[PDB]
Order: structure tokens, then C-alpha cells, then sequence
């Protein structure tokens, strides 16, 4: 005992005879004799052996056509094997021919495990399936694990390991037809930054931008990126990318600022750094940039003040006045604080020399700078001796 | 064909080959020292390089492709010298 | 030719007793036993070729310690090649010794290349010159070449070879010095970006914005990046990274987009199209957006306009009437190729445009525009705009 031998013939049958036309109408007869003789609920394994071995041919090459056309993928959704989803497309729920099918495909899936970024393929590139996702859902539903998010992350990682052409070709409808399973946890980014070249990450960018992909909404995106600083250079820059093109408003990831230590961070600090520019700067903000410890190496804190006070010299001034004052009432944290915000502002004036401008010459900041002189021994006093003889006049 | 090994290192090969194209810098000598270390027959040894040239042209990194160029020229002519030799 | 009796003896003392201080005391004895008088002419040819064969002991050993205080550097500094500099520093460009002493270096550079950039670097280094970058100007118009420029971009593609370490040490004050012979070329921009890792683009990235360093001036920048378009990827994604840090406005490089091709500058258009999205769009911008040829996988001009479409209605509008008053009226032929491809453009924005909730094509001053426009061209075109021009007869 093998096979059926009502069927043995059907097993090699298009094993030669290969013209994509006498082929989907020399498969149909698959289809129905199932239906007729119900074939158990085990003769199912035995048909994916001898077609796992059949589609060899298929597997290797490429999956998608050159010229993406309407056609070209029409093309490719009339070759053989893409036939059984054409069907599984035109049924009904409550029809037992539905799940019958299913099982065979969850077998099929379960021996070849790249039936599951196909089935992707041809639900965006057939017409006959009328966009409709819901078959992946059925799919995974009937595989042995059950979870849809578990099953798309696997399909996904193939194709990136196989046809990252297809991968790119697809991310745009997985992002828009599963947005639950794919925008709070960025594996599937993960997986994107870490094989996409300059021209797919241009063509990714231009999608966001057309408004045909989201990636990030603004409650699942600081997480992402935290988890980001740990990637690669390239991935991280990448991501920061795709995030910028998306007009999620920087005070949503200011936080992230915490988490950037100079000595490891740079491609994040970089980017957020030159961001950081052109935004007219919150006090949240301000408080973020004024947080991070004072190294003498980590210059990052300077620049984007020096940067800042140019274009906006009195709300800047504003910031450090509300700040200043808020920490001078609220005390050893608070005391940390306040040096650490005096140190930043001693290190603005030591760089500040290098231009005529003034911004420390005027009223808000000199009015927070005797006030919190108050508080202060001599261990501090001494130190900003400079900083504070700056404002000297009341 | 190889062994489960073999099999798994020309795995953890084209990984390693795949971050090492995307790092900054010209420093390609960490890639060759990976390349050397491919398991299998010449003809899978030249797979490794002619895959790699695939990679640093995506990132047009010029100056590796002609390094990879002169592996791809050696790992010919020594099998041009095979057939001379046996 | 062979070596003077006195000399001779005080080389291989060096090399017997290698301890620092004694060395440098008998490397001094040299200097004094150049002058004397007439003492040969061509003898340090073969002067260099055994001090060459002596310190290429320390040619090998990256120069940067590493620990990196004012005081590091003079302590690292105290090598007996090093001192050989020190006499040139206390002196003076109208000495009889002093173009004699230089000779001496300026044929040993061609027995070690290396000492180009190690010059650089002693400049920089010791406060026994503080910074008199002088001296190299004069170790350069003293090469074979005579030329400044020519000399630096040897040394620093030199110095890129060796110690990228160094380079990016040196960096600021190359720039900064030397801004005549650096802002210009995109030589010494290329050599720079080509070996950087992003922790040292950082470094760069704030060394500009803290206003000590400028790698690029308006006048210089635009012909630079043209350049770029030519390098590899990440050489022009730190490349826009650097130029996005020097805070030179986006209208100064615009030009470049007839230049950029869809198929092939993906880098520049990433970093342009991210920072088109931040700028109030002049007249020029929209004029440069709508001159890209119209091809249907190139993304650039629709997701550009649709962003601007959306933050800023009224001033596009303002700026595409504009365009099409300029165009429709003052080459007819040519004049009306162009219009042609706006026209394409502004049709792919209404597709897209259907896509969401937005009232932009609505607005009067389109319309007055598109209205004057289509009774001004060949009725073939006319018809195929039927959807676009359609949208302005409720007028």
C-alpha cells in the first residue's frame, strides 16, 4: 500500500506534460476526486509527498515577473500550482469542502514551508481573490500552532530569506490588510531593515508617503524603536527612515532620549540629533535634552542647544527659566537637577563665545539664575562662579 | 550533500557576509577571512563569492566587487588547471 | 657617498640603548653635526635611507594614545623623529640651516611617505608649535610638486589608508586651517565618508554644529554633492548627513534634482525627498519637482506634492498657477513639452488624491489655471487630460 491506484496514474501524469494552459484544466480533476470518494482523514498526507517533489521545479527561480503589470501577475497566478487557492476563493463557510481542502494545505504547508508566503502572493496578485485576506486567516487558524501573528511572522521570515524582491513587493498590503499583527511589534521591521537596499528603502519611504503604508502609529512607535538600539548600523538607520517619513510628531519618541548613551548609541542620536533641528522646541523636549548626564566627550546636548537658541533665543530662554524654577522648588534628585542643568548651560557659555549673539543676556534666564542662586552652598557657587557673575545686575 | 555542520556553517557564512557588506568603512578583509571558510566543492565556493558581488552592488561598494572579481578569477583558473592536471 | 666618521657612530646608539630620553639627546647631536659648514650636499640621501631603515620601527605602531588629554598628546609625542620637527618650529622661513634642514625631510618623505601626515599630526599635537600649520606649507612648496593642496590630499588619502583614527582626529583642523585648499575639493569629503563609521559621523555631525568645523560652504557645496551621486551608498547617506549638519538652506542645492535619476540615485532622492517635507515650497522647488521626468514607478514628485498639498494648500497652488501662467504664453515647442509633464504630474497627484478627504484641486486658483491652460494646446493632449481638465468646466 502507497497510493491510490484509482490515482496512481494522476501522480505523473503532469509530471512531463507541462504547458501552463493543459494544466490547469489537467488539474481540476484533483480537485473533484476528493469530493466523490471522501478519501479518510489520513489519505491527505500521501498526495504531498509526490507533489512536494512534483513542484521542484517551481520553488527555485523567481516568484514574481519583471514588468509589474496587472497581466504579468495574472501570468503568474495561471501557473499550475495556483490553481487550489482559485478555488478555496469561490466556496463557502459552512461548505465541508472548505476545511477538507484546509487540511490538505495544512499538511502541505507543514512539509514545505514556503506555501505560506505563495499564499500571500497570489491573494494580491489574483483577481479572483478580490483582495480578501480572510484565506490567510483560515490558513492559519488550521495550522498546528493556531495564531495568526506566529504564523505570518514565519511566512514572512522565509520569503526574506528566499525572494526579498517578493518581501518588499508584499509589505505594503501585509502592513495594511493585518495592521493588528504587524504595527505594535516591529520583528517584521526587524526583519525588513535587515535585508532592504537604498532603492527599496526610497521605495518603501515614497509608499508611507503616498499614504499606501503605515508602519508605525504613534502608540505602538517609541516601543519599536527602543528596541531598536540594539540592531545593526544599518537597520537602525534605516528605521529612523521609514519613521521620518511617517509625521509622527518627535515629542511622541522624545523619551527615547533616556534611553541613548553616547559611547553605543550614535546612528539613533545622530538622526534624532539632526531631527532635533528643525523643530520648534517644546519644554518636554528641552527637559529631555537637559536630562542626559554631563560627559565631557558627548557633545550632543551643546550642539542642539547652541542650534536651538539661535532660531528661538526667548522660548528657549522660557524653558530653561519654567525647568530651572520647577526643579528649584521640587531635593536631592532636585539638587542633581539643578547642577546638572547649571553644567549644560556653563557648557553653552564656554562654546557660545564663538558667536556675537546674545542669548544669555537676556531677562527670563537672568531672572532664574540669581533666583536659584539661593539655594546653593559653596561646593556649587564657586563651580559657576562665571555662570552666575553673569548676571550680576538685577 | 555535506554534513549537518557544513550544511548549517554555509548558513551562518551567508549571514555573517550579509551584515558584513552593510558595515561602514573598506574594510573587506573580515569578509574574505569568511569566505576562505566556506564548506565544499569549488563549484559552492564560487557560489559564496558570486553571491556576495550580488550584495556590494546593492551598496555599490566598487572597490570589494573587484576584490571579489580577482577571488572569482583565481577560483577559476586553479579549476582550469584541474582538468589540465587530472 | 658613505657616512661621516662622527656621525656614524651616534645612529646605532639609538638602536643599542633604545631608552627614550638618551635617544632623543643623541638625535639631537645630529642636528648640530648638519650645520658646521658645507659638510657634502647629496649625503642625506643616504642620511634618511638608514634613519628610514632605523624608524620604521615606530611606522608600523598607531600614533594616537589612547587615552586622548593635551598632556597625553605632548607625552606621546616625545619620540626622536619627533624632535627633528621641534628645531623647525623655533626658527624662521629666512635662515640659511633652516631650507637646508627641510631638504633633509623633503627626501626622506620619499623614503617614508608616512611622514606627511605624522608632520600634520606633531603640528597639532604639541604646544612646542601650539598651531603654525606654517611649517607645512613651507614642507609643502619644498615637494617636488610645490603644490599645497596637491601635498594635503596625498597625506590625508595617505592617512585614510593608515590610521582612520587619525583622520578623524585631524579632521577639524585640516578644514579649519587649510579652508582654501579643503571646502573646495570633494576629494578630501569622499576620502573622509569612505571609511567613518557612524560613531565617528556623529562625532563629525557635532564638531560642525558646535561651529568647529566646516567641511562645506554655500558657494562650494552644490558641485560636491553632484559628485556624491557618483559614490557608494552610505558614502552619500553621511554624505547628506553632514551637509543636513552645516546648515546651509535646501534652496542652494535644489538644482540637483534634474540631475537625480529614478533608477539610479535612490540615496539622494531619500534624503532630498525627507527634506523637501520640512520647507515651506518656494516657486523654484515646485518648478525643479515638476521637471523630473514622468515615470510610472518613480514616486518622488507625487509623494512630495501630495505632502505639500496637505501642510501647505494654498502656497502650492499659488506656486503651480504660477508655473502655468509662465509656461502656457512667453519656445513654444519646448514650452510646451515642459507644460506637458507638469501636466502629468498634477494628473497623478489627482489620482492619488482620491484616496483621501482633501478639497486641493477644489480651490479657485487651480482651476483658473488648468481652465486658461487647455484652450492653449493640441486637442490630442486634450483628451487624454479629460478627467483632470474636467474638473474645472462647474467655472
Amino acid at each position: 500500500d502507497q497510493l491510490d491506484e484509482s490515482l496512481r496514474d494522476k501522480v505523473l501524469q503532469l509530471q512531463k506534460g507541462s504547458d501552463t494552459e493543459a494544466q490547469c484544466e489537467v488539474m481540476q480533476e484533483i480537485v473533484d476526486q476528493v469530493l466523490e470518494e471522501d478519501f479518510d482523514s489520513e489519505q491527505l498526507s500521501v498526495l504531498a509527498s509526490c507533489l512536494q517533489e512534483l513542484f521542484k521545479a517551481h520553488f527555485r527561480g523567481e516568484v514574481l515577473p519583471e514588468e509589474i503589470t496587472e497581466e504579468s501577475l495574472e501570468e503568474s497566478v495561471g501557473k499550475p500550482l495556483y490553481l487550489i487557492f482559485r478555488n478555496l476563493c469561490q466556496m463557502q463557510e459552512d461548505n465541508s469542502s472548505f476545511s477538507l481542502l484546509l487540511d490538505l494545505l495544512s499538511e502541505l504547508y507543514q512539509k514545505q514551508p514556503k506555501i505560506g508566503y505563495h499564499l500571500l502572493y497570489y491573494l494580491r496578485a489574483s483577481k479572483a481573490a478580490a483582495g480578501k485576506m480572510n484565506l490567510y486567516e483560515s490558513f492559519a487558524q488550521a495550522t498546528q500552532l493556531g495564531d495568526l501573528h506566529t504564523c505570518l511572522m514565519m511566512d514572512m521570515k522565509a520569503c526574506q530569506e528566499d525572494d526579498v524582491r517578493l518581501l518588499c513587493h508584499l509589505t505594503p498590503s501585509i502592513y495594511t490588510e493585518f495592521p493588528d499583527e504587524t504595527l505594535r511589534s516591529g520583528e517584521l521591521l526587524n526583519m525588513i531593515v535587515a535585508v532592504i537596499d537604498s532603492a527599496q528603502l526610497q521605495e518603501l519611504v515614497c509608499h508611507v508617503m503616498m499614504g499606501n503604508l503605515v508602519m508605525f502609529r504613534k502608540d505602538s512607535v517609541l516601543n519599536i524603536l527602543i528596541q531598536s538600539l540594539d540592531w545593526e548600523t544599518f537597520e537602525q538607520y534605516c528605521a529612523w527612515q521609514l519613521f521620518l517619513a511617517h509625521n509622527i510628531p518627535l515629542e511622541t519618541i522624545i523619551p527615547i532620549l533616556q534611553h541613548l548613551k553616547y559611547k553605543e548609541h550614535p546612528e539613533a542620536l545622530s538622526c534624532l540629533l539632526l531631527q532635533l533641528r528643525r523643530e520648534k522646541p517644546s519644554e518636554e523636549m528641552v527637559k529631555m535634552v537637559l536630562s542626559r548626564p554631563c560627559h565631557p566627550d558627548d557633545q550632543f546636548t551643546t550642539s542642539i542647544l547652541r542650534h536651538w537658541c539661535m532660531k528661538h533665543d526667548e522660548l528657549l530662554a522660557e524653558h530653561i527659566k519654567s525647568l530651572l524654577i520647577k526643579n528649584n522648588s521640587l531635593s536631592k534628585l532636585a539638587q542633581l537637577t539643578l547642577e546638572q542643568i547649571l553644567e549644560h548651560l556653563d557648557n553653552l557659555r564656554l562654546n557660545l563665545t564663538n558667536t556675537k549673539q546674545n542669548f544669555f543676556s537676556q531677562t527670563p534666564i537672568l531672572q532664574a539664575l540669581q533666583h536659584v542662586q539661593a539655594s546653593c552652598d559653596e561646593a556649587h557657587k564657586m563651580k559657576f562662579s562665571d555662570l552666575f557673575s553673569l548676571a550680576e545686575e538685577y | 550533500p555535506g554534513s549537518a555542520m557544513a550544511k548549517k556553517i554555509n548558513d551562518d557564512i551567508k549571514y555573517q557576509l550579509m551584515k558584513e557588506v552593510r558595515r561602514f568603512g573598506q574594510n573587506y578583509e573580515r569578509i574574505f577571512i569568511l569566505l576562505e571558510e566556506v564548506q565544499g566543492s569549488m563549484k559552492v565556493k564560487r557560489q559564496f563569492v558570486e553571491f556576495t558581488i550580488k550584495e556590494a552592488a546593492r551598496f555599490k561598494k566598487v572597490v570589494l566587487i573587484q576584490q571579489l572579481e580577482k577571488a572569482l578569477k583565481e577560483i577559476d583558473s586553479h579549476c582550469h588547471l584541474r582538468k589540465v592536471k587530472h
